[PDB]
């Protein structure tokens, strides 16, 4: 917001008018150019004037002009590379108020262990697969397994079903459909999305608002119909993680690793992240069920932790409350939340 | 007023400052030359004239003034490839500056997927400057070098000083430790040295040698103190960017069950949790030693359902996918049947109950 326009006000005035392409050094070499010029200049005319002397205000000028030269020259060369170099460093009282207040590498802490570092380098391998395939030099339909596991790294039974992906996404791309057609027309699954793709396809047989509708709704009847993803599990990550900082700085602001579990400070995050895993919080007690620790339901149709419910029955004795109408463990049952 | 969560655009240069400095100390490196080479060329042309001025006090004087010439075009020369560097780092830190200029542009203005575009580059980047750190050098180039160049964005990383620091650890880790360190002390004693680092004595040391005096470790504790005074030199900050949003993230949706312990693909598929990223195949040795999530709100779906095999689903989701099974031709189904994705089974539509989680 602020710090952006205040960076970029400060950063133009390293050009000159132009905004571009014409940088401050530029008097130091019109300068020199300048000056080898006139050198040039008084070396024709004393040429000309020892020539021609052969069988005085002239001689007591040329002198003069070459002592003018080279003070000219010198002094402004001094001049501006003074200027050039004090502007770098001004520059650094408004690169240095703002980016140096951070210090990211102080929230590194559960360090990732030294010993899974191949993990990540299969996640990279899938992301580099996935998102970034057509957009290298391959060749061939399966010489280019090898130039993969050459130059990258190749990943596990998942890099043939991505090298044809890529291969008709490209075919399609040259407007060159009959391809697309054929692997919808192969696998025949959920017939109503594939006819639709057909369908759309078909249309764009008869542009650049199309190719991008079709495309992508052809990678997703891909993805979903070969089993694999749809959005890397390294850039969701990646999402979350950008979105934890602000919380963590607040925390950290506010106290001044963490109970070997539960990290605090409750960080919320899209619902596009959350529609995952159920998260339930148990209405007498306040805790999450855990593993141990899983959620009854008490004939009341009410949903307790089992802990809150030992805790309300000593070993499990009739005593039913919560419609008080309950009843002790003769009538309780075991729950597990899907997210279907 | 952000889009979903994304923080304001002040803060991701802060988040990643190190892309302002390492273009910024290469900068100042040109000046710091260039300032030195006029300074010791104009007393040498200074001097020079004074013969010249002594001499006219005799055609000598256009022999004279050709070796000024002669001299004066070899600065020329200089100063054209000084501005030919300068203008090539000012156009490295620009091309960064408009970078984060689009994002702004974006978050003032559906536009999520917008949004999502700009966070793959934002991805690939960083995925980038991880790789051309710490993958062995072919010859120099590296995996991460073809990667930045092949994805059109070579401008925003620097993949030169990173390279660099590469070759220098790696050699002094490999090829029988063969030491070009000294060409960088050699080339940086004059900045390194007002620092006052313990540099040159421990490298003088292994030089001379070449029990822990004489243990292979010393090469390690060199190697990391060179790292040490790099960069700090620079401003790296040293540790991955990818490691830390990895460390953060995946500690940050580890909820409280992910490591829980031809139809039967399309029903193992139908679930919401076989897609979790944290727990999907190749993550879970990651995600084993980090801790799980603080919540203090129940997010559950809204209207609930019980049947015998113990879990709890939903009320209309079993309806659809009912419908769906039922539409596709791989059950054979009954007007009140209803099936259970896990351990698939059929109960009757009056084998349900209602539940009502507070
Ligand atoms: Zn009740
Ligand atoms: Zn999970």
């Amino acid at each position: 917001s602020e710090l952006l326009d205040s960076f970029e006000t400060e950063f133009a005035k390293f050009y000159t008018d132009s905004n571009l392409e014409e940088t401050n050094l530029q008097k130091c070499l019109d300068h020199t150019h300048e000056f080898k010029s006139q050198l040039k200049k008084l070396k024709a005319h004393l040429n000309k004037h020892i020539q021609e002397s052969k069988p005085k205000r002239k001689r007591e000028l040329i002198i003069e002009k070459l002592s003018k030269s080279q003070r000219q020259w010198d002094h402004s060369v001094k001049k501006q590379i003074k200027y050039v170099s004090q502007q770098s460093n001004r520059f650094n009282k408004s690169t240095l108020n703002k980016l140096k207040e951070f210090d990211i590498d102080s929230v590194y802490v559960n360090k990732l262990p030294k010993e899974t570092m191949e993990n990540v380098n299969e996640a990279i391998g899938y992301h580099i697969l996935r998102y970034s395939i057509d957009n290298m030099p391959l060749g061939n339909k399966n010489e280019a397994f090898q130039y993969l596991k050459d130059v990258y790294g190749i990943t596990n039974k998942e890099s043939t079903e991505f090298i044809e992906m890529g291969q008709i996404v490209h075919d399609l791309k040259k407007g060159d459909t009959e391809s697309c057609l054929k692997w919808c027309s192969n696998e025949m699954s959920n017939h109503t999305a594939l006819s639709s793709l057909k369908f759309d396809l078909y249309t764009l047989s008869a542009v650049n608002k199309e190719l991008k509708e079709c495309t992508s709704l052809f990678i997703k009847e891909y993805c979903a119909a070969k089993h694999i993803f749809f959005d890397s599990p390294l850039f969701l990550i990646v999402l979350s993680g950008l979105i934890s900082f602000q919380f963590f700085i607040k925390y950290k602001t506010i106290r001044e690793w963490t109970t070997k579990d539960e990290l605090p400070f409750d960080v919320k995050l899209p619902d596009f992240l959350t529609h995952f895993h159920p998260i339930f919080i148990c209405p007498v007690l306040k805790e999450e069920t855990t593993t141990e620790n899983p959620p009854y339901s008490l004939a009341c149709h009410h949903i307790i932790s089992k802990k809150a419910l030992d805790r309300l029955s000593k070993n499990g004795t009739i005593t039913f409350k919560c419609c008080p109408v309950n009843t002790s463990m003769s009538s309780t049952k075991k729950v597990r939340f899907v997210m279907l | 007023k952000s889009i979903f969560n994304e923080p304001d655009v002040d803060f991701h240069l802060k988040l990643n400052q190190q892309l302002f400095h390492i273009p910024y100390e290469l900068l100042s490196k040109r000046i710091k030359h260039t300032q030195a080479v006029i300074n010791k060329e104009t007393k040498s042309l200074h001097e020079h004239t004074a013969a010249l001025n002594q001499i006219f006090e005799d055609e000598l004087a256009l022999a004279k003034i050709t070796e000024m010439i002669r001299k004066v075009d070899h600065i020329e020369r200089f100063l054209n490839t000084q501005i030919k560097s300068y203008c090539q780092i000012l156009n490295r830190i620009k091309k960064r500056l408009e970078f984060f200029h689009e994002l702004k542009d974006i978050k003032s203005q559906g536009t999520r997927t917008k949004l999502i575009q700009w966070y793959q580059s934002y991805t690939n980047i960083l995925i980038g400057d991880y790789l051309t750190r710490n993958n062995p050098i072919k010859y120099h180039w590296n995996s991460g070098v073809v990667f930045l160049k092949q994805s059109q964005l070579d401008d925003l990383i620097d993949y030169d000083v990173l390279l660099e620091a590469n070759r220098i650890s790696t050699s002094l880790l490999h090829e029988r430790n063969l030491l070009p360190l000294i060409s960088w002390i050699n080339e940086n004693k004059k900045t390194l040295t007002k620092k006052s680092s313990i540099l040159e004595f421990q490298a003088r040391l292994q030089e001379y040698i070449e029990l822990n005096l004489l243990d292979d470790q010393r090469w390690s504790v060199l190697n990391d103190l060179f790292l040490s005074d790099f960069y700090s030199m620079y401003g790296i900050s040293q540790n991955d960017p990818l490691l830390i949003y990895l460390s953060l993230g995946i500690s940050s949706l580890k909820t409280r069950d992910c490591l829980h312990p031809d139809l039967q693909l399309f029903t193992l598929h139908s679930l919401k949790r076989k897609n979790c990223p944290v727990c999907s195949e190749t993550f879970k040795p990651i995600t084993q030693a980090l801790p799980f999530a603080h919540h203090i709100q129940s997010q559950l779906f809204e209207n609930p359902i019980l049947l015998p095999n113990g879990n709890v689903y939903d009320s209309k989701k079993l309806k659809k996918l009912a419908k769906t099974l039922k539409k596709q031709n791989l059950i054979s189904l009954n007007p009140g049947q209803i099936m259970d994705p896990v351990d698939m089974k059929i109960f009757c539509e009056s084998d349900s109950i209602k539940m009502y989680p507070t």
